[PDB]
């Protein structure tokens, strides 16, 4: 058993071939090696240190050509040859990832054994020109309602999530992935998002706890967690999203629609400072090589909303960039706002204010699309925008607790409750059939007369009321995903009839 | 191996050596330079080729002369470890600097080791009632837990710890680690007769606690490996041992600050506010090794020195990646003679949920963090304008919230000396029953004073007694 | 080469290593039993309920 | 199916408005909505009867 | 399962560290003598075949 599997491994090692190309290490220290000889070097080659080290090479120069240890700089010695892999870095790509923990070399390191993967692809695949994109028509709901009506979701859509650190950062990405279960549950493919959910910097513990919690909400089955942990490599951190966008472009190419998370980026910038400043390269603005943008902007252009000849197969990707103070005005984040497609700024006052998801929505922005909503809370939400723009006018009015204008207390009044509304307890979304009643209530102000404290009694009750008379009136949101006339009268009478008793 | 060599520079405490035989030495190799300072300590952290190492020195430096015998004693430094090592203080050479002789053990192992794999993991949380209501209700604690305070300048950071020390500890009877990084001898001394006094070290008898110190005044590269010989201590006991485990880390903000400084010497481009370019490596590989495996979820207490208050410092930011809980200590609130001093919308744990201590306990804390923001949100009206000048409604929330942050005062019992308050501490199921009530503003209505510096609700209504007498 | 005499040496001198059942049982455990349901409890059973109601029934609601 | 049921329940709630005074009656049709619920989240929740006695 | 497997793996470990006593058996050999012959005819075989 166990024997015959080793009874194939030593099977599977016998004989070798002439090294042409050598060099003999000199420094090493730092970790970071350089090395002398190596001209038969292709640029990011991957390169065997004869410790048993792989490193790729990241810098040449005529002198000593800068190979990057992944490995231990015990194991590596001073004038070692290292013979090239002869291979430019590529991991395996393919659906075999499906439910696997990966570390950045593709190795299974949740231990499920070899992975299926079918294809072997490059990390440093392009992004895909104007002509291989098609419109962008493809909902994503994330089961917290404020996201889709705020910011709404496409797919091939970069949406950098900023904010401070570790304020649920992690969760409010989960709440997605489960809010698209509904979806994944459903049998249509290509609103099935194999979502990869990429962790740089983090501990083994608290990865532990997140694949707990996945598989927990068995959402692990078409998960791929794509890591690099804290102990992992500053080059294999860099490496990390890249190899993780080459698993994710494989969906992608298929016509397969798929999401990546990466969190946190700004861990794998930390992660290219030193890098960089181990290659002895001038130090960025903050220490990060300008470049970086580069860098950035080249994995982040290969989420995209692919033609209808690339079978639709849209990759979305979700950046993270845990903004440290809300500091945005830091280079990475200037960098990363600029290129992305939508902000989700959070803030940890609202969080203490007990808004929790603890969103400010003022700056979250969603520059593309609508058809990243579904057409029946397009029509709801419409005027969420206009009553809580208003209220934060009247907010600030409000605030000094000035004697209000009857018309702003109005607002105020309205406002107070349908921010009740929005907050959400974390790993609890919510289905967007039932999403679109609630919405209704507070839009069409019938939860406006009803007192804060209760909205959220209201609220629960409301569900059980429509779960019980009106499913019917769900069933139709649910199967015709645009608020008819009859749909918004029958709801209305339903609203009425619940917000009334 | 016998690699002679030769001082070559002694450019500070990061000589290099020029190791004249071309036999190679190999990076965390460790070497003795035989003085008659007795042995001198050094590891081998470049080869900068031509066998010219470039070496971090442990042990002090002068008196050098360049081309001083080398020799190579190899490899990671090897700690004593065993059963009779609980009890000692280190050094970080295994040297008993309590000096209660040569340290007896079983297995001597070298001071760098791996970090457990995603796979060795097996992560889990209890709860861990600390007696105090500010940490029990904020952040409640657990076992196997990382809990990190980014307290002031040991300003009641040491008192902090010395207090969960006392009541942690000494409730705990499984093994626990103290390793004090480059912290002052009189804390050490206080410690140490604190500790033989309390039993927790019986002298001679056996000690369910074992002690590290590394002062702060020894050289920057043996509080680097200060850390290291405290892991594997604590890894002999998780692992060979197999027992329950604690540790307690301070000052790690020297750990990070010692790294920094031999970091520009050693030829390293020192990245953003002169902290080391390796810094990420370095935190988290010490993280990554204190970790909970299926031999022992180790239950860490940092205690950072956040440097002038600067937690966007990145020394301070980074501890945020690798820790489950945080009680952020400001040194404002300690002037405001608030001790229990936590930040308390700065206090996290990941153990602070609705179910993890109930909804109820997380509906109780909620009211208190937004009560306490609105007060902090009404801190500019009040101030530019009156609290009479504030609406009714939120006039009782201010009383509320006055009378809130004064229940949060709650008296030190190992500093109920330094205090001079006798300590105040208050069960977990207590806690919860107490600020449910008070939320409820039951007891809202008497004096705020009667809240400040006491313990549980009872306590309170004692004290509204007293001060009515 | 290195590769035959290792593949002999070990094949031969050790092919799998010795396995104890005794220590999976500790490990591993059986099936649990059933609960045994039965049937179910009489609902509005006896007359005691009928008596009950025909008597408690003359609440009209007004 | 459990429509049924709950249809005629309700519309006997809007007939109970004109004869109202029958409070248990009412607590037993929010009791037999519950029930009905309660066997409903039981048979929906239903796991197979067995385990995957072929791959498994 | 999870035992069957935990057995699989602890066997295979096992199983590891007698492979590594096998490698220091033969490194002790003057198979440690007679492989240098095999290794420099096999360089012979190999270079003449460049």
């Amino acid at each position: 058993e166990v024997s015959s599997i080793l009874e194939e491994r030593i099977k599977g090692v016998s004989d070798e071939a002439n090294l042409n190309e050598t060099g003999r290490v000199l420094a090493v220290g730092d970790g970071i090696a350089r090395v002398f000889g190596l001209n038969n070097i292709q640029a990011e080659e991957l390169v065997e240190f004869s410790s048993g080290v792989k490193g790729m090479a990241l810098n040449l120069e005529p002198g000593q050509v800068g190979i990057v240890l992944f490995g231990s700089d015990r194991l590596v010695k001073e004038g070692e040859l290292v013979k090239r892999t002869g291979n430019i870095v590529d991991v395996p790509v393919g659906p075999g990832l499906l439910g696997r923990v990966v570390d950045a070399l593709g190795n299974p390191i949740d231990g499920k054994g070899p992975i299926d993967a079918a294809g072997r692809s490059r990390a440093q695949v392009k992004a895909p020109g104007i002509l291989p994109r098609r419109s962008v028509h493809e909902p994503v709901q994330t089961g917290l309602k404020a996201v889709d009506a705020l910011v709404p979701i496409g797919r091939g859509q970069r949406e950098l999530i900023i904010g401070d650190r570790q304020t649920g950062k992690t969760a409010v990405a989960l709440d997605t992935i489960l809010n698209q279960k509904r979806w994944n549950n459903g049998s249509d493919e290509s609103k099935k998002l194999y979502c990869v959910y990429v962790a740089v910097g983090q501990k083994r513990s608290t990865v532990a706890q997140l694949v707990q919690t996945l598989e927990q909400h068995d959402a692990m089955k078409y998960s791929i967690i794509v890591a690099a942990t804290a102990s992992e490599a500053a080059p294999l951190q860099y490496l990390a999203p890249f190899t993780a966008a080459s698993i994710g472009e494989w969906f992608r190419d298929n016509g397969k629609h798929a999401l990546i998370v990466y969190d946190d980026l700004s861990k794998q910038a930390v992660a290219y400072r030193q890098l960089s400043l181990l290659l002895r390269r001038p130090p960025g603005r903050e220490a990060y090589p300008g470049d970086v943008f580069y860098l950035h902007s080249r994995l982040l252009e290969r989420a995209a909303k692919l033609s209808e000849k690339e079978g639709s197969g849209s990759l979305t990707a979700l950046p993270v960039i845990e903004t440290q103070g809300g500091d945005v005005s830091a280079y990475i984040p200037t960098n990363v706002i600029s290129i992305t497609d939508g902000q989700i700024f959070l803030e940890a006052e609202l969080f203490y204010k007990g808004i929790r998801p603890a969103i400010n929505v003022g700056l979250s922005v969603s520059r593309v699309g609508s058809a990243a909503q579904v057409k029946a809370l397009k029509q709801v939400a419409g005027s969420l925008k206009l009553f809580l723009a208003q209220y934060r006018e009247v907010a600030a009015f409000a605030q000094f607790g000035s004697d209000l204008d009857a018309s702003t207390k109005q607002t105020l009044v309205r406002g107070e409750r349908l921010t009740q509304l929005l907050k959400q307890n974390q790993y609890s979304p919510l289905a967007t059939e039932e999403q679109v009643p609630l919405i209704y209530a507070g839009v069409n102000g019938h939860l406006d007369g009803i007192e804060l404290s209760r909205i959220g009694e209201f609220e629960s009750s409301f569900l059980s009321y429509l779960k019980s008379n009106h499913n019917e009136l769900l069933t139709e949101i649910r199967e015709k995903g645009e608020l008819s006339k009859e749909l918004l009268a029958s709801l209305k009478s339903a609203t009425e009839s619940f917000v009334a008793t | 191996t016998p690699i002679t060599g030769k001082v070559t520079a002694v450019i500070g405490a990061i000589v290099d050596v020029h190791f004249e035989q071309s036999e190679l030495p190999a990076i965390l190799n460790a070497l003795e330079i035989k003085t008659p300072q007795g042995k001198l300590v050094l590891e081998v952290a470049q080869h900068l080729g031509e066998n010219t190492v470039r070496t971090i020195a442990m042990d002090g430096t002068e008196g050098l002369v360049r081309g001083e015998k080398v020799l190579d004693t190899g490899g990671p430094i090897s700690v004593p470890v065993g059963r009779e090592t609980l009890g000692r203080i280190i050094n970080v050479i295994g040297e008993p600097i309590d000096e209660r002789g040569p340290i007896k053990s079983k297995l001597r192992k070298p001071i760098h080791a791996d970090p457990p794999s995603f796979a060795e993991q097996s992560t889990s949380a209890e709860i861990l009632e600390t007696g105090i209501k500010v940490v029990d209700l904020l952040a409640p604690y657990a076992r196997g837990g990382k809990i990190g305070l980014f307290g002031g300048a040991g300003v009641g950071k040491t008192v902090f710890i010395q207090e969960l020390i006392n009541n942690i500890a000494k409730a705990h009877g499984g093994f626990s680690v103290f390793t004090g990084v480059g912290e002052r001898t009189r804390e050490g001394n206080d410690l140490y007769r604190e500790m033989k006094e309390t039993g927790v070290i019986n002298l001679e008898g056996e000690s369910k606690v074992a002690l590290v110190f590394g002062q702060m005044n020894e050289p920057p590269g043996a509080r680097a490996r200060v850390a290291l010989t405290g892991l594997t201590i604590a890894e002999y006991f998780r692992d060979e041992e197999g027992q329950d485990v604690l540790l307690f880390i301070d000052n790690i903000f020297r750990f990070t600050q010692a790294g920094s400084e031999v970091s520009a010497l050693l030829g390293r481009i020192p990245s953003a506010v002169g902290y080391q370019p390796t810094l990420a490596t370095d935190m988290g590989l010490l993280q990554e090794r204190i970790t909970t495996t299926k031999k022992g979820s180790v239950t860490s207490v940092q205690a950072v020195y956040v440097p002038a208050d600067d937690l966007t410092d990145p020394a301070p930011a980074t501890t945020f990646a690798h820790l489950d809980a945080t009680t952020v200590l400001s040194r404002g609130i300690s002037e405001l003679g608030i001790y229990p001093a936590v930040d308390p919308l700065d206090s996290k744990s990941r153990l602070l949920d609705a179910a993890v201590v109930g909804q109820e306990h997380y509906d109780v804390a909620s009211k208190v963090q937004e009560t306490l923001q609105t007060y902090k949100s009404l801190q500019d009206i009040i101030a530019i304008l009156g609290m009479d000048e504030l609406s009714e409604q939120d006039k009782l929330t201010v009383e509320r919230a006055r009378k809130i942050q004064r229940f949060l005062s709650q008296p030190f019992a190992v500093a109920e000396v330094f205090t001079g308050i006798p300590g105040k501490l208050v069960r977990l199921k207590d806690t919860v029953a107490s600020f449910k009530a008070v939320l409820e503003g039951k007891y809202d209505n008497i004096p705020e004073h009667a809240f400040y510096m006491v313990g549980g609700i009872e306590d309170v209504v004692a004290k509204a007694e007293k001060l009515a007498a | 080469n290195v590769i035959q005499d290792l593949y002999l040496r070990e094949l031969k001198d050790t092919k799998l290593a010795p396995s104890t059942l005794q220590d999976a049982e500790g490990n591993v455990k059986p099936w649990n039993p059933p609960q045994k349901p039965n049937l179910p409890e009489l609902e509005l059973q006896g007359p005691e309920a009928l008596k009950a109601y025909t008597e408690q029934n003359v609440e009209t609601a007004h | 199916a459990k429509s049924a049921a709950n249809k005629l329940d309700w519309a006997k709630v809007i007939s109970s408005l004109r004869i109202t005074g029958s409070t248990a009656t009412q607590l037993s049709s929010f009791k037999k909505r519950n029930d009905e619920a309660r066997r409903q989240l039981l048979e929906l929740q239903s796991q197979p009867t067995e385990v995957d006695f072929s791959h498994y | 399962v999870r035992y069957e497997a935990s057995l699989r793996q602890l066997e295979q470990r096992q199983l590891a560290k007698s492979v590594i006593s096998r490698v220091q058996s033969e490194l002790g050999n003057p198979k440690f003598q007679e492989k240098v012959l095999q290794q420099s005819i096999s360089e012979i075989e190999q270079l003449l075949s460049k």
